[PDB]
């Protein structure tokens, strides 16, 4: 008959911490993008991001300064003995303490009390290959203590039930997601980054002021490797009618003609490039001239480059120094190495045909933007972005440090061969001598990142900023603490801009980014907080079975069709252009896919899949069927009207989707979905605010900041802590007036206030606008007392 | 006005213009004796 | 060339009825999914324009027809392998494509929209 | 005003008081007569028919709006359009094509491997006219303009066999929005707003008093206001500039409904005009001050 | 904070005319005679032309805003104070606004009548490339609510669509307080040093 | 309108190979067909005095789509169906097999 | 502060004898000035007041 | 932490009524309201005191650095 | 195959050079030394139209079916509240709302008169 508080249930759970599944699953679902992100570093298919990362950094070559002595012109060309060093596997151990002999388990409570770091032993199988594997030497090298995330894959608490956690001096429903570094709990802040594997048509005045006769128009795709490392490729339209390919290696930008990078990927004719960009719209005079400028320009500048091999050799010759790929690597090898490491890396190696098709599509999208056929894509909008999770960022910098680690081994060998010469690479003694003369403490390097937030890297990753990647998981009260793990920042670089569009609350954020929960002043609209039911993608699956479903639904293969433009629908799966269809059929496929998606009868179509359909419009967004399944995606649950079942929606696909708020507001022929509860669009703290639909907008916002600054309960396991400073309310009380989500997050474990007899009265004369009166006899009785 | 040494030591010109300058920070404005600071509270009885 | 490995040359090739007289000849191209069996169906219902309906063992299909490069290679003889079709290059008279269509259910508004 | 005493104001304006004998239609026609007119504003379509024969032939057809349409919207005649194309536009177009040929032959392409900076049937009178224009232009062959109706302008451009491919439409487009039909110096647009406190006025988006002095039949030359202090000082003197400072500072406060006593503004203005010039409250204005200690404690 | 049964009837009746206003203004800027339906194919094509241009959208926003704000003014003029249950001097909320003790009749009207049109940077609510102002509303919806016009009051509560739109306009002010490089510190310092 | 089928051939016979827009060729050269043994992949190869033709089947398209070519009769209203694989064909020239030193300066 | 963004500093710790006393015999723990609400428009607190009282009884 | 001694508002002893309240909810199976009435809490200030009490002390006590396990 | 101003090979698909740059009566492909032309390729022409968005003007705006500009006075101030005018004494008075300063600070009201047209600024 009511929406009561659990009193009998609460007190029983306080005495008896459950031995089964922990209560309040939403609390663990809040730290799901943090724990999940770090879990994918070792566990999951393909052996985790860290094993994929060392598989992508590859070998590091150095040659011995010794002759061949063969009975010859070979002697002069002989570089010596080859030494290719790499890392096959990467291991992480749960925190242990050795005393030199037998190891003992070290729990988080110990690390906090000891004022030390909760580190796990980092191991990595080093490969010492000589003369291209004529003799291989393996050694599992201990690379220091890597700080491990709490309640994760490599934490001692992940299996533990509420009872076990209390017996191990932790909170009954301990969330985790943070790192204990020198006694300080530090977390990796989530970042808003460009949506992976999608060509974005952007107008930027910045592009013009860089080079000669450069326009505002351009295309930008953020290609991501399976190890989560990113590599952005940019297309520029010059006023000459020339198209240039922009990229980054080390920390320098490089420009190459697009017709050169196209001919390097696969053997094609000039007409194959023509058919690839210009479809049946051959009569478009605007396109007819622009493409002639590209093809004739390439023929004028490079008349010698007449085949795929010559192009690769010319590319290899000019990039042999920057890519450091030398001195036995041919210009054909270096050329291909450039392509495999720079051009559309999301499609990866053995997918040059796929890279060629995607590149032609980017040129057509670029020409549609110049003409005006296509409106520019907004990077600041939620639809054209994803969320770089902490664990993924941690894995990226780890991959960077192991690349540095291999570079250091070569540096030691280069020092050795440039002086005393020492001995050969086949001797294990020499390997052991080199290895202990190299700084192998990657754990300290990773401990530095978690202790300063400063990004020290040779590439600088695909990020703009270099600081503030890590923040102290402030436990002044639980409300502030739980909000940290739901907080997302656009970037430190964006905070120093006169643009207000970035800070503006947009409709694209509906159900993903909370409209209330944002700070006042400088972090307003920059330091956002996600919705309580919003989730972030940890990996992808069944993605390989979807092209088979699409081709069967009438999708004509891109390799046979040869027709491109905004006049036809382009079908893509994680940036992989698979085919071509009509815009009429394009929606039919998009609607029928969603139907078999929610139905548990189809094995190859996952419910978490994003079906981004873009209908054709008059000077609107570039049309197509851009499907997504990959990591970092923003996802939220909604009720799908036919079948009456749950459906997962992304911010890209939502823009054209008609989702009613309440079931009574469903309009015929113009609605496909409905919300479960409108409370799904707000944060945890925003939902906790009583009758927020009766308060003025900035007061609801200020409450989030207030509840964060309140002297409440920072925890109950304080007698085993040693934090800088803690604020504890002695007499905590359960709210009579409360949202039911207060119980769903078990906020009664950490009371933030007290129920007081409040009279709206002007009586004393000391209370006026910003001043309020407290009762003396109440204060004397311990009301609002804190320590 | 001196050659680069492998931040240099400030000269007497730098001492007079450290930030706002000696004239602005210690002549036009000064820290004073017989003064106090506190949070203000309202009172209708005074 | 000779490469790749595991590939054997096609010696025997079946006869193709190609004449192109004048009461005239027509060459058709059809696209089909891997789920349907071609040897099972002995009759295909097809009419002009995009409008088409087909049902083969619970599964529903639609035959998309379009007026309008692909090159047809017809075998002149089994020993002559394959050669480009010509009359005076050659193009298909009519091009068709079979697309699997699913019936999406109508929203039960009387059951979902509740005051 | 106060801090920089800028001679180059962001929005320089002129308030022109119109007489009573000049009607609302006459004043709007006058606004059009002074407003800067560009070739872009009268053109509807440009069709370039690039044909390569024998020589790159470029048939540029200028499809303008109807003669009565732009004459009622910009106060521009067909005769006015003829003079601009035959004297300015062709000379500007020829210079742009020559520059584009040089730019094509200069840099063949970007340097690979080298690092670039980071992101972050014709009449007799018509024939004599065409022949005279051919003698004044090095690349044109034909020039026919609609003299009766006044709707189009067609002209043929002949280029060498070595000139090869070129984007003429984009080249033409840029020169059209750069070509001025009629412009009164330093003035961009003259508009007719709602009468300010009962006063019939015209607000100019530029400053040139001597040009407005010639429009005595429309404007009361003894009441022509301007926000630009330096421009007022140059033409009307220090006391006029002084009066502009007290009025302009008052406009800044009156807009935000803030009342500041004129005793303050008059003092500020008198201090800025103490040297008979327009001095600002900064290092430059301060140079003429007796106290070196006051100067030392500023910067 | 309460209106009388008589006063609340007036509120619902004036706000009943606001549904037509959305399409009426949309039909005026687009230039269409006899007032074409909300689902008209030519009207929807005409509204798209407006969506792609910053100036054209401005004309649409300013016309629709002036028309819905006229409906707001009517509600407020009728319901306050002749429709309020408790009246001055006893209605303390009303008393504080009239006395000048704290608040105004504008705040009082948002509490007891309606929030009105949520204005963002001089215009209405921002609209997506799809022509949708929210995923809940129809693409190129010719309704006042879709544009940000809140019929709800803080006493009765505000709908989720209205809540999100209020969140936009509410934050918009705080964003301006964050992006305001203009300071009166140096301006005054330059005058005082020369005029001391 | 139900159209009847006379015969269906599941054996290799006739094939289709897409080149580019505006392909003529000498129309006297031969194309050697190849096969690999669930789904069979086909490879096309031709030779000329100045040119050379190479074709193959798309791995993602073969397992998902099955292409067929048929001959229609205007009076009998019967179609003779024959399975035809689509081969993505590229043409290499005499200019190919040209390269400089593996390492230059 | 209440859960409606109505923060205020403690102006004084008023004695219960000097505090206004209810018909029930209760004197408020906290006193909020009525002049806070017309500008902030925190009606959520107003409904929270009669809800909290109903739930306590 | 533990049940407060005396009601913050009036001063009526509430500390002796915490364990007795849980017994009226468990054994007697009464509702929240009737249980408080039987304890002698009629003022809503005294009513909320026990009704709204969390009792985090039982959660706090489970961490004892003086006894093993 | 010839398209617009572009001339492509039928055998390989390479873009053939302009007939004016190379030697007379005969043109040859760079890939294979193919025999061309046929003289039937003709003097190629391309009809390139203007962008239409390239010339933004007041007249181009008057050619738009939707309203592009507002009239001199045909735009009335909608928001009106009953408030005593401090200028002389009027009932009808316009208003504007915006949340200035911190999230703790109140809302500022911007009043406007209808009889004269005088702006205003007062928080409370
Ligand atoms: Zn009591
Ligand atoms: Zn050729
Ligand atoms: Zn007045």
């Amino acid at each position: 008959r009511t929406a009561d508080f659990r009193t009998l249930e609460r007190e029983s759970r306080f005495i008896n911490p459950p031995k089964d599944k922990s209560a309040f699953p939403l609390l663990q679902e809040a730290v799901q993008p943090h724990i999940g992100s770090f879990n994918a570093l070792t566990e999951g298919p393909d052996g985790g991001l860290l094993n994929l990362g060392v598989k992508d950094i590859g070998e590091k070559v150095i040659f011995d300064g010794k002759p061949l002595n063969s009975e010859e012109i070979s002697n002069s060309g002989y570089l010596g003995n080859k030494l290719s060093v790499s890392v096959e596997q990467v291991s992480i151990a749960k925190p242990m303490s050795n005393d030199s002999a037998v190891e003992r388990k070290v729990y988080p409570s110990e690390s906090r009390q000891r004022l030390t770091s909760y580190r796990g032993k980092l191991l990595l199988k080093l490969k010492w290959s000589v003369n291209n594997g004529e003799e291989n030497l393996f050694e599992v090298r201990d690379c220091g203590g890597l700080p491990v995330m709490l309640q994760s894959n490599r934490c001692h608490l992940n299996k533990m039930s509420p009872y076990e956690l209390v017996q191990h001096k932790e909170e009954s429903d301990e969330i985790g997601g943070y790192f204990i570094v020198n006694g300080i709990e530090k977390l990796i802040r989530m970042l808003i980054v460009q949506r992976r594997n999608h060509p974005m048509a952007i107008i930027r005045p910045s592009f013009a002021n860089r080079g000669a006769s450069y326009s505002h128009y351009g295309i930008q795709i953020r290609s991501v490797r399976p190890d989560q490392t990113s590599q952005t490729n940019v297309l520029h339209y010059l006023n000459d009618g020339q198209v240039t390919f922009r990229f980054s290696w080390r920390k320098n930008e490089y420009l190459v003609p697009v017709v050169m990078i196209l001919k390097a990927l696969c053997h094609t004719s000039d007409r194959e490039i023509f058919d690839g960009i210009i479809g049946n719209d051959v009569k478009d005079s605007f396109l007819t001239d622009r493409l002639e400028l590209l093809l004739r320009g390439f023929k004028k500048r490079y008349p010698h480059l007449q085949n795929r091999t010559q192009v690769l050799q010319y590319l290899g010759d000019k990039f042999r120094v920057v890519f450091q790929a030398s001195p036995d690597q041919s210009d054909l090898e270096v050329g291909q190495e450039v392509l495999d490491r720079i051009v559309l890396v999301h499609l990866g190696k053995d997918g040059s045909q796929d890279k060629f098709r995607m590149l032609l599509f980017m040129i057509r999208k670029l020409y549609s933007l110049v003409a005006g056929e296509c409106s520019p894509d907004n990077p600041d909008a939620t639809q054209h972005q994803e969320v770089l999770l902490g664990g993924f960022l941690y894995g990226m910098i780890l991959k960077e440090k192991i690349d540095e680690y291999l570079q250091n081994i070569i540096a030691q060998v280069r020092m050795d061969i440039n002086r005393g010469m020492a001995i050969n690479f086949k001797d294990k003694r020499y390997m052991s001598r080199v290895l202990m003369r190299v700084n192998e403490n990657i754990g300290s390097k990773m401990q530095y990142f978690l202790s300063t937030g400063n990004l020290v890297s040779q590439s600088g990753l695909d990020l703009q900023q270099v600081s503030g990647y890590t923040v102290v998981a402030e436990k002044i009260n639980f409300y502030r603490f739980i909000s940290h793990f739901r907080m997302v920042h656009r970037g430190s670089f964006f905070a120093q801009l006169k643009t207000t569009t970035v800070r503006k609350l947009l409709p694209e954020s509906w159900g993903f980014l909370c409209p209330v929960h944002t700070p006042d002043g400088s972090p307003c609209g920059l330091l956002n907080h996600f919705a309580h039911k919003c989730r972030i993608s940890t990996q992808q699956s069944d993605v390989s079975r979807i092209p088979s479903i699409l081709y069967s639904l009438g999708v004509a293969p891109a390799s046979h069709t040869f027709a491109a433009g905004p006049s036809l629908c382009c079908v893509q799966i994680d940036g992989k252009i698979i085919g071509w269809v009509s815009h009429e059929q394009g929606k039919i496929i998009a609607d029928t896919l969603r139907y078999w998606k929610v139905e548990g009868k189809t094995p190859g179509l996952p419910i978490d899949l994003e079906i981004g359909y873009v209908p054709p419009s008059t000077r609107g967004q570039y049309p197509g069927l851009y499907l997504f399944g990959g990591h970092s995606r923003m996802l939220r649950p909604v009720r799908y009207l036919p079948l009456d079942k749950e459906d997962i929606v992304g911010p890209f696909e939502q823009v054209y989707m008609n989702i009613a708020v309440t079931p009574q507001e469903i309009q015929n022929n113009v609605h496909t979905h409905v919300e479960f509860t409108p409370t799904n669009i707000l944060s945890i703290l925003a939902n906790l605010t009583p009758f927020s639909d009766f308060n003025q907008s900035p007061r609801n916002m200020y409450q989030c900041q207030m509840g964060k600054q309140t002297m409440g309960t920072p925890g109950v396991a304080l007698c085993h802590r040693s934090d800088n400073k803690l604020y504890r309310l002695q007499t905590g009380q359960t709210p009579i007036v409360k949202a039911n989500l207060y119980d769903d997050y078990g906020m009664d474990n950490f009371p933030n206030g007290f129920n007081a007899v409040v009279a709206v009265i002007s009586y004393t004369g000391y209370d006026m606008d910003d001043a309020m009166i407290i009762n003396k006899s109440a204060d004397e009785r311990g009301f609002g007392y804190g320590t | 006005k001196a050659q680069g040494r492998t931040v240099p030591i400030p000269g007497v010109k730098q001492a007079l213009e450290k930030k706002e300058g000696l004239f602005r920070k210690h002549m036009m404005g000064k820290r004073v004796n017989y003064a106090a600071r506190s949070v203000i509270s309202p009172d209708p009885n005074i | 060339f000779s490469i790749p490995d595991g590939f054997k040359k096609c010696k025997h090739l079946k006869n193709f009825p190609l004449n192109g007289d004048n009461k005239q000849q027509q060459v058709w191209l059809i696209k089909f999914p891997s789920n349907v069996d071609i040897s099972k169906l002995k009759s295909l219902p097809v009419d002009f324009e995009s409008s088409t309906t087909m049902t083969i063992d619970k599964h529903d299909y639609k035959i998309m027809d379009d007026t309008d490069n692909m090159t047809l290679l017809v075998p002149s003889e089994s020993k002559e392998s394959l050669k480009i079709a010509s009359t005076a290059p050659l193009q298909f008279d009519k091009v068709f494509s079979v697309s699997e269509t699913a019936k999406i259910p109508a929203i039960d508004y009387s059951k979902v929209r509740v005051p | 005003i106060v801090m920089t005493a800028s001679a180059a104001i962001k929005t320089p304006q002129m308030t022109l008081p119109i007489w009573n004998d000049v009607s609302d239609e006459q004043a709007d026609t006058f606004c059009k007569s002074i407003s800067k007119v560009l070739l872009s504003e009268v053109i509807d379509k440009v069709i370039v028919t690039e044909t390569t024969g024998t020589a790159r032939s470029y048939v540029i057809h200028m499809r303008f709006f109807d003669n009565n349409e732009y004459s009622e919207e910009y106060d521009v005649s067909k005769e006015e359009l003829q003079n601009v194309i035959s004297n300015q536009f062709i000379h500007l177009l020829e210079a742009a094509i020559v520059k584009e040929i040089k730019k094509q032959k200069r840099t063949t392409g970007p340097d690979i491997g080298v690092a670039v900076p980071r992101l972050q049937n014709m009449n007799k009178v018509q024939r004599d006219r065409q022949s005279a224009i051919i003698s004044h232009h090095r690349f044109i062959t034909k020039y026919n303009f609609d003299d009766e109706s006044g709707k189009w302008c067609e002209f043929k451009l002949e280029l060498a066999a070595d000139t090869e491919k070129l984007l003429m439409v984009n080249i033409v487009e840029e020169i059209c929005r750069k070509s001025i039909i009629r412009q009164i110096p330093h003035i961009d647009r003259c508009v007719h707003p709602e009468p300010e406190n009962g006063k019939r006025v015209l607000v100019t988006e530029g400053v040139n008093f001597q040009a407005m002095w010639d429009q005595e039949a429309f404007i009361d030359v003894d009441g022509i206001t301007s926000n630009d202090v330096a421009a007022v000082l140059k033409t009307y003197g220090v006391e006029a500039a002084r009066n502009t400072i007290v009025n302009e500072i008052n406009n800044v406060f009156s807009r935000y409904a803030i009342s500041v006593s004129f005793r303050h503004l008059d003092l500020i203005a008198d201090m800025m005009t103490r040297q008979g010039t327009y001095l600002a409250f900064n290092r430059q204005g301060m140079e003429t001050s007796t106290s070196s200690f006051m100067k030392m404690s500023y910067e | 904070l309460r209106l009388t049964a008589e006063g609340n009837k007036w509120r619902t009746d004036i706000l009943k005319t606001s549904v037509d206003t959305g399409r009426e203004a949309a039909a005026e800027v687009t230039n269409l005679d006899k007032d074409t339906p909300a689902d008209d194919p030519e009207l929807l094509k005409r509204l798209q032309e407006i969506l792609r241009d910053n100036n054209k959208s401005g004309i649409l926003d300013a016309v629709t805003s002036s028309k819905v704000n006229a409906i707001t003014s009517q509600v407020v003029s009728k319901c306050v104070p002749d429709g309020t249950m408790k009246k001055f001097p006893c209605n303390s909320m009303q008393a504080m606004a009239l006395s000048g003790a704290k608040g105004s009749n504008v705040n009082v009207s948002q509490i007891m009548c309606l929030l009105g049109q949520q204005a963002l940077e001089g215009r209405r609510v921002p609209v997506m490339v799809s022509g949708k102002t929210l995923p809940s509303f129809k693409p190129y919806e010719t309704d006042a609510m879709a544009g940000g016009y809140v019929k709800g009051r803080f006493y009765s509560g505000i709908k989720p669509q209205e809540y999100y739109f209020h969140c936009m306009a509410g934050r918009e002010g705080l964003i301006d307080t964050a992006v305001k490089t203009s300071r009166s510190g140096y301006l005054q310092r330059c005058l005082t040093k020369q005029l001391e | 309108s139900e159209i009847e089928i006379e015969s269906v051939q599941d054996q290799p016979s006739v094939a289709v190979g897409s080149f580019f827009k505006g392909f003529r060729a000498p129309s006297d050269t031969t194309f050697d067909l190849y096969k690999k043994k669930e789904k069979d992949e086909f490879v096309l190869h031709g030779e000329n005095e100045r040119l050379e033709y190479e074709g193959y089947t798309d791995s993602s398209s073969q397992a998902s789509n099955q292409y067929v070519v048929g001959l229609f009769n205007p009076e009998k209203k019967s179609i003779q169906l024959y399975k035809a694989p689509v081969l993505v064909s590229k043409v290499v020239s005499k200019s190919s097999k040209n390269l400089r030193g593996p390492k230059i300066k | 502060s209440s859960r409606h963004g109505q923060k205020g500093v403690c102006s004084r710790k008023w004695p219960t004898i000097d505090m206004p006393f209810s018909e029930t015999g209760i004197q408020p723990d906290i006193i909020i000035n009525p002049h806070a609400f017309p500008s902030r428009m925190t009606i959520g607190m107003f409904v929270e007041s009669l809800a909290g009282k109903a739930g306590a009884l | 932490m533990i049940v407060p001694v005396r009601c913050f508002s009036c001063g009526k002893v509430v500390g002796d009524k915490w364990e007795s309240y849980l017994n009226l909810l468990q054994e007697d199976e009464l509702d929240e309201g009737t249980a408080l009435s039987r304890l002698g809490l009629k003022r809503y200030c005294c009513r909320r005191m026990i009704l709204t009490h969390v009792d985090l002390i039982e959660k706090f006590l489970r961490y004892n650095p003086l006894e093993k396990r | 195959s010839v398209v617009g101003s572009l001339i492509f090979c039928l055998d390989c698909g390479d873009l053939l050079e302009n007939p004016n740059a190379v030697l007379g009566s005969n043109v040859e492909c760079s890939q294979c030394k193919a025999i061309y032309p046929k003289s039937q390729f003709s003097n190629l022409k391309v009809v390139t139209t203007t962008a239409d968005d390239a010339f933004p003007s007041s007249l181009r705006a008057k050619k738009s079916v939707v309203k592009t500009s507002l009239k001199k006075n045909e735009l009335k101030d909608g928001a009106t509240i009953k408030e005593k005018c401090p200028q002389c004494g009027n009932e009808e008075m316009n208003y504007h709302t915006l949340q200035l300063r911190s999230a703790d600070e109140g809302a500022t009201v911007f009043y406007t008169c209808t009889s004269c047209g005088y702006k205003f600024r007062t928080n409370n």
